[PDB]
C-alpha cells in the first residue's frame, strides 16, 4: 500500500483532487456580482410535492448583507458556514462594523487545507472538505463576489458557477455576464444555464433567489418576485 | 494441519465445504443421493457459514462422553478375544477404569 | 409456413444432390475422380499402417508444418501428408498420424479428460420459481440479467445496448443465494455450470488463472449458457495454508476473470452469478460496474411470508394440520429460509424415529428443539432492542 | 405430406451409402481435402519425405563443434533427452538455423534436413494471441483529449518512421497506461493497434507466472525475442498489478516466481543487446507496485494517465454510446452527464444498460428518458459505494 | 366431449360439439347421411334447420377455441357424413347454406399441413363444394374479418378457402377473379402469395390496386405480401417444369409493372430476354393508375435499377426501345427525357469525382514494361471511374511512350475508364486516333464506343461513329468496332446494328488474341431480346473449335457466343439452324446443351438437369474442357431461384470448385482462379471472410496469378473504416517480389485492394435481389485459366465494368440528386417476407444516407413514417434507392 498524503509524479495531492470532485457531485449554484447588487441563484430540484420548499435551503447568510451559495456534499459545507456567523458578529465587537466579503473568505480557507491523515491533532482534518462556496454580497466597499475552492485558492469574480455544470456554466457566464449586464438580466442569465443540469424546467418552487443590493440588507426573494422572473426567461 | 485451521478456518473445511456444494446441486442425482459427505472436527471455530445453519446439514451431532456404561460395553466385547480366568466381573474392571477413550 | 417448408427440403437436398452426381457420373468418366478417389481413401490406411501414433495438435503454422506433440514423450514436426488439409483442422484437437513418417492422417480423437467432467454439473433443483413463498418482484429483478438475454436476446439487440452480464447476490445470507441460482438454471433451460470458488484456489501454484480460463473456454461453446460461482467471497479473506501463492495468487486469478469477461478476449453469452455474503471484503475492480450491471441487496423474508412457504414445506414432508404452525413460525423473529427447511426436514426424520409415516404436532415440537441448539433461532435480533 | 416424408427418409439413406464419400471428400477423418490448396501444400512436402526429414523429432542445438567425422558437425540433445552428434544436409535448405533454437533432426538418420521457425519455444504463448482485429470507435468511449495523447505514441512512428529519422529523433518505445480500471485502458489498445495496422500481441500478466521458479524466465525471453525477429511488433503487456511486484522474498516460496517474469523482461531489454523491433506498452492500475528499474524511460519513454474523464468527456461517452444503441435521440445527452459526474466508462455504459432493464419490463423496444433519469440517480448514491476507483486512483 | 351438442341450441354446447364426432353424434351423424336418404325431404327440414343455426355458430366459435390436435381429426371424420348426401342432393335451397360451415371443417386440415402435398388435395376436393355454393365463400371470408367469437384461428385458416380456388374442377367464373382476396393479402403475407402466383387471380390485382395501396401505407402492411410473390415463381422452376413454367413467370411479369412496384417486374423481364416486354411496363403503369404517383416515374426508374452488365442503364435494349414509350408515357417530355437520358446520371459522377479523389498510388512510370503494367493499374484502382481524369488526359506519357502490345492493351482500357463522362472523355480519343502506331488507333475505336453512350436517346449516339469504323482492314480495328458495337448497346434489335456485324466476322483464327473477343461480341448484341441473328457468328463457331482450341483463352469465347446468340424466340433462327445441323461434330454437342436453355428464353429446370448430365470435368485433350469449368460454376442457376435459396446454392457452387479440382491435377490451379470470379459473379452470401482467406494461403503457395483474381472481389467495402483492412492487404501484396513477371501481377492486385474513398465494389445484381447475369464478366474469367499473365492477356482484364451509377439515395420524384437523405438504423431483422431484407425504422438518427458502396446500408434504412408513406423501393443501396410511392404526384419527404 502507499498513503494519499503522499505527492503524486504529476505534482499534485491525492485528497484535494478528490475534494474538487466532490463539488462537482451536488447541485449547481450561480453567483453574479452586478454593480446594482449581487444575486445567488440555486436548483432546488425537488422530486416530491411533499416536501414543504421553503426548507430545502442551499443560500444560508454568512453576514446580515452576504449571502452565500454551497456546491457540492450540502452537509460538508454547513460546518463552515457555522463557523462564519461566529466571525462576522466577532468582527462586529472587535471593528464595531460588519464584516467584508473578503476578510470572511480568506479566514474559512485557511481552513481548507491542513490534513495530515496520522499524527496529526484531532482538533485538525484528516481529510479536506468537497466544498466549493460562493460568497456574494455588497458590504462597505461595494457589490464584491468572492468564490472559494476546497483547494483553498480564493479569487475574485463576478460571474461564477458550481456544481455538476462548474465549468460548462462558468464558460458560458462569461458570455452572456458582463458588466454591460444589468442585475435582473443576471437573474435571466442564470435560468438558462441552470436547465442542463436540473431535471425540470425552471419554476418558482424550484428556483431559490436572494439579491443583496446596496443600501439595503439581505432579502429572500418571496413566490411573488420569483414568479416575474420566471415568466420571461 | 493443526495450521491449517487456525489460519482462515481450515484447508480441509475447504475441501468439505466444496464437496458439499457438489453434492447440494448435481445432475439430476440431486434427487436420490446416496454418497455423503461426512466431517469430523472438534470444533466450533472452523465452522464457515453453510456449515453453520441446519437446513443445509441433516444432522449436527453432540456426542456424549464415554460413561461408566460404555466402559463395560466395549470391555467386554474386548475381553473375549483371550482367555480369562474364571470369577472376574467384567463390571468391575470398567468402573474402576476412568478411560478417556475406547 | 408454405415458402419456408419448401426452401428446408430444397437446403438438404442440394448439400446431397451435387456431392453425389459428379462422384457416380464421374466414375462412368474415364478421366475425373473416377477410381483415383476412393484409391485416395484406401491409400491412407495402407500408409498410416497399425499402430498409429496419437498426438494432440496445439497449433497450426502456415509453412506447410503444425506442431503436434506426440504420444512418446517428445515433441514432432508434423507435415501435411497423407492427404489432410491444415485449415481444415481446429486448435486443441487430438489427431492420428502414421508413425513411419510423421503426417497428421485425420482427426476424430479427443481422448476426454476428466477436468471438463469437473466443471459441468447439470441442474435440479430443491426447489424453483414458482414454488417460493413472498418477494416475487425480488427474483424478476435478477432475471434482467441472467434469464431474460436468453429467454428473448431479441428484445435486447433491437434496443442497442450492451447485453446484461454479471450479478453480485449480497446482503446477510438466509435468502437463498443458492436457491436462487438453481432456479434460475431449471427455467432458462441453458447449460449449467457449477464451479465453488473455493476450487480455483489449489495446492498447486499458478494453476488458478489456468483453471479459469478453461471454466470460460467450456461455457462458450455450451453457450447460451450461466456459470454460477458460489462465494466469490472465500478466496479473498481466508489463507487455508495450502499453497504459498498467498495475496499474490489471489489476485492473479480475479484478474484472469476480467480478462475472459470483456477483455482483449470475450467468451459470448456467458453471464456470472457472484454470491457473495460481503461487499466489502471483495476486490475492487471484480465488483466493478460493466463486469456487473445489476446490483440487488437481499432483505430477510418477512414473519408473514414465512407461512405461506410453510404449508408447501409441511405438504412435502407429509400434510399435518394438528401442528401448532404458528408457534414454530413465531418465536424465530425475521432470519433465514434454511431455518423453515431444518423444522421440517428434521420432524419427518423424528417420526421415521418413532415409527410412523405421519408427521404429528410432537414431532414438529421436538425438531423445533433440536434446531435452537443447532442455530440460534431469532435470539439474536430481540437482544439488541 | 407424403412427398416430404419421402424425401427425410430417402436423403438420410442416401448419407448411409455415400459414407465412404463423406469421409475422404469432407473431412473429419481419412483424407480432409478439398485438392484445391492441399495438392499444392502435400507436393512441397513429398519430396522431405522421401529422403531424411519425416519423422522429424524436435531437438534443438546445444553447441557447434567440429570433432568425429565431416567438419561441419553439430551437438542436437532431442526431447527425450538423449545426444546426438548429427551432420547438416544440403539437400534442402537450413534457413532457421541459430544456437540454442530449435532445430529439426531425423530418427531414421540424424541429420537437420530443416530448423524449426524461430523462437517457438513456447507454443503455449503464440496460440492465444489475436492479430490486430476492428475495434470500432462507436464503442472506443469518448471522442476525448485523453484519447488522442495516445496514439501520437503507439501509432504515429509504426506507421511513418520517416519522420522521426529526418529529424534525427529516436522514435517511440514506451508509453504507461495508469489510472483506475473502467477506463478503456484495454479498450483503446485495441482499437489503435489495427488503426496503425501493425501486429497486435495482447499477453497476460498472469500466464508470465506458470507453477516452476525459472520456467516463467523461459516463456518471456522467448516472447520478446521472437518479437524482436518479426516485422513490427507491439506487445501489450496486460494487467499487472500483483503480477509485477517489487522485488522480496518471504522463505515459503517468496515473490520469486512473480519478479521472474519481470527480470527476464529486463535483461533482455537493457542487455548487452538494447530493446530490438519491439514496443512495448504497459497497463497497470498500481504503479505502487513496481520495480524501479521499469518505471525510468527506454521502456516507458512517456507516461499518460488514461484515468476518469473531464466533465465534458462524459458528454462524448453518451454520444459514441448512443450510435451504437437505435434509442431515440430526443434524449438529451447532456442531461445526462450532469445527472452522473465522478462516472467511469463502464459506469456510463450500465446507465444505458439499465435504462434497457426498465424498458424491457414495461415491454418497450425502444428506452425512454423517464428510464434514463431514473438509472443515473440509482448510478451516482448506490455505484460509487462498490467502485474501483478510490483505492486504484490512491496508488496512481 | 359430451356426444353431439349441434343438436342442443345453446351456444356454450357448440365446444364439446365439436371433439364429439371421435366418439359419434347422436343424433348429428345420422341426420346428415342416413336420416337424409331415409325419410322425406319435408320432414328432414325440421331436424335439419335447427342443426343449421348451430353449425353455423359453431364456425365462428370453433376458430374461437385454440385446439388444433384435439380440434382437427374429430371434425375431419364428420365431414365424410355431410358429403354423402348433404352436399347438394337433400333440396335445392337448404345445403348452399349448409356448405358454409362444411367449409369449416376441411379449412384446419388445409391448414395445419401446410405441405405441398396436402395443398393439392385439399384443393380438388374444397373446388367442386364452391361451385355448389355459388358464392357463399366470399361472405363467410366478410363475417371471419370481423369476428362474432373469433379471436385468433381465422387468420391462416382463412386464406385457405382461398387456397381451394387454384384447381378449378368445376368452377369457371363463380369466383376465379376477386373474392376479397385484398383483405387476405393484406393481414397474410406467408399463404396468399403463393396462392395468389398459381391462379393468376393476380390480374383482378390491378384493377383493385389503388384501393390496396390505402392498406399499404401505414395502416397494415400489404407492401411486404407483394413483394412475397416473386419470391415464390422463381422459386417454382424447379417445383414444377420449365415448359409449365415459362407461362406463369409471364402472367405474373405483366402484373407486376401495371402495379406500382416495379422491382419484382424487373426480376422476371430480365429472365425473359425478350423484345415485347419491355416498351410494355412504361405504358402499363400509366394507363391503370389515373394519379400520376411513382407510377409514371417508375417506367424510368425499372430501366435504372436493372443491373445486367457494363454501360449506364445497363441492358440498354430497353433504353434504345423506350425513345418513343417515353413519349406515350408523359409526366413533361423536356424532363422526362433528360433525366431518362444517361446525361443525368453522369451529371452526378463528376460532382462525385471531386470529392472522392484518388486513394491508391498512382503511376505512369515512363519506358520499359513497367509502362505497359502501369497503364494497366490506372483502370484498377478504381476498379471503375473516380478522378484518374487528370492522369489520362496526358497522352504524351504513357500511351505514345508504350511499346507493342502494350499499346494496344493500354489504349482498348481507356474507354472503359473514360464511361460516365459524357464528352471531356472524348476529346482524349479523338487525339490518340491521329498519333503514332496502329495499335493506338484500334484501341482508341473500341474507346469511342464506350464514351458516347453517356448520351443517347438520339442524342448523338454510339452506333453513327461505330458504323464507319466497322469497314477497317486490319484485324485489331475491326475488333474494336464490332466489340465496341456489343459493348455499347450491350442489346439491339434495331436493323442497322445487326446488318453490319453481318458481312465480317470472317475471322475463325488469328495471331491477336483479342480476335476470338469478336464472338462474345456478336453474342452480346443478341441478349435481351428475341432473334433476329447474325448468320457469321453462328457459322464461325463450330469451324473455329475443330480448327483451334490450343490457345485456351481464344476457344472459352467462340461457343458461349453461340449461345447467347440463339438466345430468345423467333423464325429467323430456324433457317440458319438447318446449315448449322448438316455438320456434326462432337465439337458442336455442348455447344448444343447451353442452346437449349438459350432457345426457351431462360431456363432454370432444363438448365438444371443438364447440369447433372454434364459436360463437367470433361477432356480429351481440351476437346470437351470448352464449356466444362465454366458450368460447373452454376452461377447463372444459383441467383435464378429466390434470394432465399441462392444462400444454399452459393455454398453447393464452392463446394463444386472444389470437386473439379480433386478429379484433374490440371485443374486444381484453375479452381482456385475460378473463386474470384464465381464470387464476383455470383454476389454471394460468403462474401468478405472467404476470398482474403484463400488470399493470404496463396502468398505462401506459389503462383502469383491466383492473388491477382482473387483481388477484384476481396476490395469489398471501400473507406469508412474499412480503410484498415485495405491497407493491410495491400502491405502483403507490396512486400513481395522476386521478377518483374512476377512483380507484374502482384503491383496489380495491390492497387486493385485499394480502392478511393466513398467509391463502390462490384454487383451484377439489381441490388433489391441476387438475380442478375451478366456477360461483361466471362471475358476476364477466360483469360485468366492461363499461367500467369502476359501484356495482351492484361488489357482484358483490366475492365470489371458492370458497376454502381453513383445514385443509391433519392433518386426520388423532383430530385435525382447525389445529395442524402433522412435515414434511421435498426439492428433489427425480423422480415422475410421482402425482396432481399428490409426493416421497419423505429425513427432514431444516424449519419445522411444509406452507403454509396455496393455492400452494406443494407439494415440502414429509410424514414417515411413521419412523411405517411410506403416505399416501393426498398431501402438498400447495393444499387437500390429510396424513394417511396404516394397518391400525390411528388414525394413531401424531409431532407438531410
Amino acid at each position: 500500500d502507499r498513503g494519499v498524503n503522499t505527492f503524486s509524479p504529476e505534482g499534485r495531492l491525492f485528497q484535494v483532487e478528490y475534494a474538487i470532485e466532490g463539488h462537482k457531485l451536488g447541485s449547481t449554484a450561480i453567483g453574479i456580482q452586478t454593480s446594482e447588487g449581487v444575486c445567488l441563484a440555486v436548483e432546488k430540484r425537488i422530486t416530491s410535492p411533499l416536501m414543504e420548499p421553503s426548507s430545502i435551503e442551499k443560500i444560508v447568510e454568512i453576514d446580515a448583507h452576504i449571502g452565500c451559495a454551497m456546491s457540492g456534499l450540502i452537509a460538508d459545507a454547513k460546518t463552515l458556514i457555522d463557523k462564519a456567523r461566529v466571525e462576522t458578529q466577532n468582527h462586529w465587537f472587535t471593528y464595531n462594523e460588519t464584516m467584508t466579503v473578503e476578510s470572511v473568505t480568506q479566514a474559512v480557507s485557511n481552513l481548507a487545507l491542513q490534513f495530515g491523515e496520522e499524527d496529526a491533532d484531532p482538533g485538525a482534518m484528516s481529510r479536506p472538505f468537497g466544498v466549493a462556496l460562493l460568497f456574494g454580497g455588497v458590504d462597505e466597499k461595494g457589490p464584491q463576489l468572492f468564490h472559494m475552492d476546497p483547494s483553498g485558492t480564493f479569487v475574485q469574480c463576478d460571474a461564477r458557477a458550481i456544481g455538476s455544470a462548474s465549468e460548462g456554466a462558468q464558460s458560458s457566464l462569461q458570455e452572456v455576464y458582463h458588466k454591460s449586464t444589468t442585475l435582473k438580466e443576471a437573474i435571466k442569465s442564470s435560468l438558462i444555464i441552470l436547465k442542463q443540469v436540473m431535471e425540470e424546467k425552471l419554476n418558482a418552487t424550484n428556483i431559490e433567489l436572494a439579491t443583496v443590493q446596496p443600501g439595503q440588507n439581505f432579502h429572500m426573494f418571496t413566490k411573488e418576485e420569483l414568479e416575474e422572473v420566471i415568466k420571461d426567461i | 494441519g493443526s495450521s491449517r485451521l487456525e489460519g482462515g478456518s481450515g484447508g480441509d473445511s475447504e475441501v468439505q465445504r466444496t464437496m458439499l456444494e457438489l453434492l447440494n446441486q448435481l445432475d439430476g442425482f440431486e434427487a436420490t443421493k446416496n454418497i455423503k459427505v461426512i466431517m469430523a472436527t472438534n470444533r466450533i471455530d472452523i465452522l464457515d457459514s453453510a456449515l453453520l445453519r441446519p437446513g443445509r446439514i441433516d444432522r449436527k451431532i453432540e456426542f456424549p462422553p464415554p460413561n461408566e456404561e460404555a466402559r463395560l460395553d466395549i470391555l467386554k466385547i474386548h475381553s473375549r478375544k483371550m482367555n480369562l480366568t474364571r470369577g472376574i466381573n467384567l463390571r468391575k474392571i470398567a468402573e474402576l477404569m476412568p478411560g478417556a477413550s475406547g | 409456413t408454405q415458402c419456408r417448408l419448401k426452401l428446408l427440403k430444397l437446403e438438404r437436398i442440394k448439400d446431397y444432390l451435387l456431392m453425389e452426381e459428379e462422384f457416380i457420373r464421374n466414375q462412368e468418366q474415364m478421366k475425373p475422380l473416377e477410381e483415383k478417389q476412393e484409391e485416395e481413401r484406401s491409400k491412407v490406411d495402407d500408409l498410416r499402417g497399425t499402430p498409429m501414433s496419437v498426438g494432440t495438435l496445439e497449433e497450426i503454422i502456415d509453412d506447410n508444418h503444425a506442431i503436434v506433440s506426440t504420444s512418446v514423450g517428445s515433441e514432432h514436426y508434423v507435415s501435411i501428408l497423407s492427404f489432410v488439409d491444415k485449415d481444415l483442422l481446429e486448435p486443441g484437437c487430438s489427431v492420428l498420424l502414421n508413425h513411419k513418417v510423421h503426417a497428421v492422417i485425420g482427426v476424430l480423437m479427443d481422448d476426454t479428460d476428466p477436468l471438463v467432467t469437473v466443471m459441468k454439473v447439470e441442474k435440479a433443483p430443491q426447489e424453483t420459481y414458482a414454488d417460493i413463498g413472498g418477494l416475487d418482484n425480488q427474483i424478476q429483478e435478477i432475471k434482467e440479467s441472467v434469464e431474460l438475454p436468453l429467454t428473448h436476446p431479441e428484445y435486447y439487440e433491437e434496443m442497442g445496448i450492451k447485453p446484461p452480464k454479471g450479478v453480485i447476490l449480497y446482503g446477510p445470507p438466509g435468502t437463498g443465494k443458492t436457491l436462487l441460482a438453481k432456479a434460475v438454471a431449471n427455467q432458462t433451460s441453458a447449460t449449467f455450470l457449477r464451479v465453488v470458488g473455493s476450487e480455483l484456489i489449489q495446492k498447486y501454484l499458478g494453476d488458478g488463472p489456468k483453471l479459469v480460463r478453461e471454466l470460460f473456454r467450456v461455457a462458450e461453446e455450451h453457450a447460451p449458457s450461466i456459470v454460477f460461482i458460489d462465494e466469490i467471497d472465500a478466496i479473498g479473506t481466508k489463507r487455508y495454508d495450502s499453497n504459498s501463492g498467498g495475496e499474490r495468487e489471489i489476485q492473479r486469478t480475479m484478474l484472469e476473470l476480467l480478462n475472459q469477461l470483456d477483455g482483449f478476449d470475450s467468451r459470448g453469452d456467458v453471464k456470472v452469478i457472484m454470491a457473495t455474503n460481503r461487499i466489502e471484503t471483495l476486490d475492487p475492480a471484480l465488483i466493478r460496474p460493466g463486469r456487473i450491471d445489476r446490483k440487488i441487496e437481499f432483505p430477510l423474508p418477512d414473519e408473514k411470508t414465512k407461512k405461506r412457504i410453510f404449508q408447501i414445506h409441511t405438504s412435502r414432508m407429509t400434510l399435518a394440520d394438528d401442528v401448532t404452525l404458528d408457534d414454530l413460525i413465531m418465536a424465530k423473529d425475521d432470519l433465514s429460509g434454511a431455518d423453515i427447511k431444518a423444522i421440517c426436514t428434521e420432524a419427518g426424520l423424528m417420526a421415521l424415529r418413532e415409527r410412523r409415516m405421519k408427521v404429528t404436532n410432537e414431532d414438529f415440537k421436538k425438531s423445533k428443539e433440536n434446531v435452537l441448539y443447532k442455530k440460534q433461532e431469532g435470539t439474536p435480533e430481540g437482544l439488541y432492542l | 405430406q407424403s412427398t416430404y416424408s419421402r424425401q427425410i427418409k430417402q436423403v438420410e439413406d442416401d448419407i448411409q451409402q455415400l459414407l465412404k464419400k463423406i469421409n475422404e471428400l469432407t473431412g473429419i477423418k481419412e483424407s480432409d481435402t478439398g485438392l484445391a490448396p492441399p495438392a499444392l501444400w502435400d507436393l512441397a512436402a513429398d519430396k522431405q519425405t522421401l529422403q531424411s526429414e519425416q519423422p522429424l523429432q524436435v531437438a534443438r542445438c546445444t553447441k557447434i563443434i567440429n570433432a568425429d567425422s565431416e567438419d561441419p558437425k553439430y551437438i542436437i540433445n532431442v526431447k527425450q533427452f538423449a545426444k546426438f552428434v548429427v551432420d547438416l544436409s544440403d539437400q534442402v535448405a537450413p534457413t532457421d538455423i541459430e544456437e540454442g533454437m530449435r532445430v529439426g533432426v531425423d530418427r531414421n538418420k540424424y541429420q537437420i534436413h530443416i530448423p524449426l521457425p524461430p523462437k517457438i519455444d513456447p507454443t503455449v504463448t503464440m496460440m492465444q494471441v489475436e492479430e490486430k482485429p476492428d475495434v470500432t470507435y462507436s464503442d472506443v468511449g469518448g471522442c476525448k483529449e485523453q484519447i488522442e495523447k495516445l496514439r501520437e505514441v503507439v501509432e504515429t512512428p509504426l506507421l511513418h518512421p520517416e519522420r522521426f529519422v529526418n529529424l534525427g529523433i529516436e522514435p517511440p518505445k514506451g508509453v504507461l497506461l495508469f489510472g483506475p480500471p473502467g477506463t478503456g485502458k484495454t479498450l483503446c489498445a485495441r482499437a489503435v493497434a489495427n488503426r496503425t495496422d501493425a501486429c497486435f500481441i495482447p499477453v497476460i500478466g498472469s500466464e508470465l507466472v506458470q507453477k516452476y521458479v525459472g520456467e516463467g524466465a523461459r516463456m518471456v525471453r522467448e516472447l520478446f525475442e521472437m518479437a524482436r525477429t518479426k516485422k513490427a511488433c507491439l506487445i501489450f503487456f496486460d494487467e499487472i498489478d500483483a503480477i509485477g511486484g517489487a522485488r522480496f522474498d518471504d522463505g515459503a516460496g517468496g515473490d520469486n516466481e512473480v519478479q521472474r517474469t519481470m527480470l527476464e523482461l529486463i535483461n533482455q531489454l537493457d542487455g548487452f543487446d538494447p530493446r530490438g523491433n519491439i514496443k512495448v506498452l504497459m497497463a497497470t492500475n498500481r504503479p505502487d507496485t513496481l520495480d524501479p528499474a521499469l518505471m525510468r524511460p527506454g521502456r516507458l519513454d512517456r507516461k499518460i494517465e488514461f484515468s476518469l474523464p473531464d466533465l465534458e468527456g462524459r458528454t462524448h461517452i453518451f454520444k459514441i454510446h448512443a450510435r451504437s444503441m437505435s434509442v431515440e435521440r430526443d434524449i438529451r445527452f447532456e442531461l445526462l452527464a450532469r445527472l452522473c459526474p465522478n462516472s467511469t466508462g463502464a459506469e456510463i455504459r450500465s446507465v444505458c444498460t439499465e435504462a434497457g432493464m426498465f424498458a424491457i419490463r414495461a415491454r418497450r423496444k425502444i428506452a425512454t428518458e423517464k428510464d434514463f433519469l431514473e438509472a443515473v440517480n440509482k448510478v451516482i448514491k448506490s455505484y460509487a459505494k462498490f467502485s474501483a476507483t478510490p483505492r486504484y486512483m490512491t496508488y496512481n | 366431449m359430451e356426444e353431439g351438442g349441434r343438436d342442443k341450441t345453446p351456444v356454450q354446447s357448440q365446444q364439446p360439439s365439436a371433439t364429439a364426432p371421435s366418439g359419434a353424434d347422436e343424433k348429428s351423424s345420422g341426420k346428415e347421411r342416413r336420416d337424409a336418404g331415409e325419410k322425406d325431404k319435408e320432414q328432414e327440414l325440421s331436424e335439419e334447420d335447427k342443426q343449421l343455426q348451430d353449425e353455423l355458430e359453431m364456425l365462428v366459435e370453433r376458430l374461437g377455441e385454440k385446439d388444433t390436435s384435439l380440434y382437427r381429426p374429430a371434425l375431419e371424420e364428420l365431414r365424410r357424413q355431410i358429403r354423402s348426401s348433404t352436399t347438394s342432393m337433400t333440396s335445392v335451397p337448404k345445403p348452399l347454406k349448409f356448405l358454409r360451415p362444411h367449409y369449416g371443417k376441411l379449412k384446419e386440415i388445409y391448414e395445419n399441413m401446410a405441405p405441398g402435398e396436402n395443398k393439392c388435395f385439399a384443393a380438388d376436393i374444397i373446388s367442386v363444394l364452391a361451385m355448389t355454393m355459388s358464392g357463399e365463400r366470399e361472405c363467410l371470408k366478410y363475417r371471419l374479418v370481423g369476428s362474432q367469437e373469433e379471436l385468433a384461428s381465422w387468420g391462416h385458416e382463412y386464406v385457405r378457402h382461398l387456397a381451394g380456388e387454384v384447381a378449378k374442377e368445376w368452377q369457371e367464373l363463380d369466383d376465379a377473379e376477386k373474392a376479397q382476396r385484398e383483405p387476405l393479402l393484406t393481414l397474410v403475407k406467408e399463404i396468399v402469395p403463393y396462392n395468389m402466383a398459381h391462379n393468376a387471380e393476380h390480374e383482378a390485382c390491378d384493377l383493385l390496386m389503388e384501393i390496396e395501396q390505402v392498406d399499404m401505407l401505414e395502416k397494415d402492411i400489404d407492401e411486404n405480401a407483394y413483394s412475397k410473390v416473386c419470391l415464390y415463381l422463381t422459386s417454382c422452376v424447379n417445383y414444377v417444369p420449365e415448359p409449365e413454367n415459362s407461362a406463369l413467370l409471364r402472367c405474373a411479369l405483366g402484373v407486376f409493372r401495371k402495379f406500382s412496384r416495379f422491382p419484382e417486374a424487373l426480376r422476371l423481364a430480365l429472365m425473359l430476354n425478350d423484345m415485347e416486354l419491355v416498351e410494355d411496363i412504361f405504358t402499363s403503369c400509366k394507363d391503370v393508375v389515373v394519379q400520376k404517383q411513382m407510377a409514371f416515374m417508375l417506367g424510368r426508374h425499372g430501366v435504372f435499377l436493372e443491373l445486367s452488365e457494363d454501360v449506364e442503364e445497363y441492358e440498354d435494349l430497353t433504353e434504345i426501345m423506350s425513345n418513343v414509350q417515353l413519349n406515350s408515357n408523359f409526366l413533361a417530355l423536356a424532363r422526362e427525357l433528360d433525366i431518362m437520358e444517361p446525361k443525368v446520371p453522369d451529371d452526378i459522377y463528376k460532382t462525385h469525382l471531386e470529392n472522392n479523389r484518388f486513394g491508391g498510388s498512382g503511376s505512369q512510370v515512363d519506358s520499359a514494361r513497367m509502362n505497359l503494367a502501369s497503364s494497366f493499374v490506372n483502370g484498377f484502382v478504381n476498379a471503375a471511374f473516380g478522378q484518374d481524369k487528370l492522369l489520362t488526359d496526358d497522352g504524351n506519357k504513357w500511351l505514345y511512350k508504350n511499346k507493342d502490345h502494350g499499346m494496344l492493351s493500354a489504349a482498348a482500357s481507356l474507354g472503359m475508364i473514360l464511361l460516365w463522362d459524357v464528352d471531356g472523355g472524348l476529346t482524349q480519343i479523338d487525339k490518340y486516333l491521329y498519333s503514332s502506331e496502329d495499335y493506338i488507333k484500334s484501341g482508341a475505336l473500341l474507346a469511342c464506343g464506350i464514351v458516347n453512350s453517356g448520351v443517347r436517346n438520339e442524342c448523338d449516339p454510339a452506333l453513327a461513329l461505330l458504323s464507319d469504323y466497322v469497314l477497317h482492314n486490319s484485324n485489331t480495328m475491326r475488333l474494336g468496332s464490332i466489340f465496341g458495337l456489343g459493348l455499347a448497346y450491350a442489346g439491339s434489335n434495331r436493323e442497322d446494328v445487326l446488318t453490319l456485324l453481318l458481312p465480317v466476322m470472317g475471322d475463325s483464327k488469328s495471331s491477336m488474341e483479342v480476335a476470338g473477343v469478336t464472338a462474345l461480341a456478336c453474342g452480346m448484341i443478341a441478349v435481351g431480346s428475341c432473334n433476329g441473328d447474325v448468320t457469321s457468328t453462328i457459322l464461325q463457331t463450330i469451324m473455329e473449335k475443330s480448327e483451334t482450341e490450343l490457345k485456351d483463352t481464344y476457344a472459352r469465347w467462340l461457343p458461349l457466343g453461340l449461345g447467347l446468340n440463339h438466345l430468345g424466340k423467333g423464325e429467323a433462327i430456324e433457317a440458319i439452324l438447318a446449315a448449322l445441323e448438316v455438320v456434326s461434330e462432337p465439337f458442336r454437342s455442348f455447344a448444343n446443351t447451353l442452346v437449349d436453355v438459350c432457345a426457351y428464353a431462360g431456363s432454370g429446370n432444363v438448365l438444371k438437369v443438364q447440369q447433372l448430365l454434364h459436360i463437367c470435368s470433361e477432356h480429351f485433350d481440351s476437346k470437351e474442357k470448352e464449356e466444362d469449368k465454366d458450368k460447373k460454376e452454376k452461377k447463372d442457376k444459383d441467383k435464378k431461384e429466390a434470394p432465399a435459396d441462392m444462400g444454399a446454392h452459393q455454398g453447393v457452387a464452392v463446394l463444386g470448385i472444389a470437386l473439379i479440382a480433386m478429379g484433374e491435377e490440371i485443374g486444381a490451379e484453375m479452381a482456385l482462379r475460378t473463386f474470384g470470379h464465381l464470387l464476383r459473379y455470383g454476389e454471394p452470401t460468403l462474401r468478405r471472410a472467404v476470398p482474403l482467406a484463400l488470399a493470404l494461403i496463396s502468398v505462401s503457395n506459389p503462383r502469383l496469378n491466383i492473388l491477382d483474381t482473387l483481388s477484384k472481389f476481396s476490395h469489398d467495402a471501400d473507406p469508412e473504416v474499412s480503410y484498415n483492412s485495405i491497407f493491410a492487404m495491400g502491405m502483403v501484396g507490396s512486400g513481395t517480389n522476386n521478377a518483374r513477371l512476377a512483380a507484374m501481377l502482384r503491383q496489380l492486385a495491390q492497387y486493385h485492394a485499394k480502392d478511393p474513398n466513398n467509391l463502390f465494389m462490384v454487383r451484377l445484381a439489381q441490388g433489391l435481389t441476387h438475380l442478375g447475369k451478366g456477360t461483361l464478366t466471362l471475358c476476364p474469367y477466360h483469360s485468366d485459366r492461363q499461367l500467369m499473365s502476359q501484356v495482351a492477356v492484361a488489357g482484358l482484364l483490366t475492365v470489371l465494368v458492370s458497376f454502381l451509377d453513383v445514385r443509391n439515395i433519392i433518386l426520388g420524384k423532383s430530385h435525382y440528386v447525389l445529395y442524402g437523405l433522412v435515414a434511421a438504423m435498426q439492428p433489427r431483422m425480423l422480415v422475410t417476407f421482402d425482396e432481399e431484407l428490409r426493416p421497419l425504422p423505429v425513427s432514431v438518427r444516424v449519419g445522411q444516407a444509406v452507403d454509396v458502396v455496393g455492400q452494406a446500408g443494407k439494415p440502414k434504412t429509410i424514414t417515411g413514417f413521419q412523411t405517411h408513406t410506403t416505399p416501393v423501393l426498398l431501402a438498400h443501396g447495393e444499387r437500390a434507392e429510396l424513394a417511396t410511392e404516394e397518391f400525390l404526384p411528388v414525394t413531401p419527404i424531409l431532407e438531410g
